[PDB]
């Protein structure tokens, strides 16, 4: 749909943005700081039971 | 004839070498020194939560 | 009852050696041997372990 499917990941580590997201049906690219922290990204799914 | 077993040849790794000198004697030399000094003590980020 | 098999050349007097026993056994003689006498010749061996 329109806004799509948001999910949250958390990371941790010393560089400050370094990361690179990529998977089938649909790639995301987001920044993350540095230290341990809370991010929610949104991605394209084309299934109801996302497994 | 003089008095000598005769030469010697020696065998490293299935070669034969033929040395100019053959001797055993000490020689100073260095040895490897890490210091680590708690290179990883303790350090995590997480956290917990209840279902 | 001579066991000393070291003719001031061996390498069992190291601190990396370890642990060995000083064997003996015999050998053959002519060109193919080393010697150019008809009697066995006195051939040294030992054995250690490492890591
Ligand atoms: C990482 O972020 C901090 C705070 O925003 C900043 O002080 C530092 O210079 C940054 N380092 C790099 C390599 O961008």
């Amino acid at each position: 749909c329109m806004t799509g499917a948001k999910v949250s990941i958390k990371l941790h580590s010393s560089k400050n943005s370094t990361a690179h997201v990529r998977c089938k049906g649909d790639e995301t690219a987001f920044s993350v700081l540095e230290g341990v922290h809370s991010y929610t990204v949104s991605l394209s799914f084309d299934h109801a039971v996302v497994d | 004839l003089v008095h000598k077993p005769g030469e010697v040849v020696v065998s490293y790794g299935g070669m034969r070498v033929r040395p100019k000198c053959y001797g055993f004697s000490r020689m100073m030399a260095t040895l490897e020194v890490n210091p680590p000094e708690q290179r990883t003590g303790q350090c995590t980020g997480c956290h917990l939560e209840c279902i | 009852s001579t066991s000393n098999s070291f003719s001031d050349d061996w390498a069992g007097k190291m601190d990396r050696a370890g642990l060995g026993f000083s064997g003996c056994s015999d050998g053959c003689g002519g060109a193919a041997c080393g010697c150019f006498n008809a009697a066995p010749s006195c051939i040294f061996w030992r054995k250690w372990v490492e890591n």
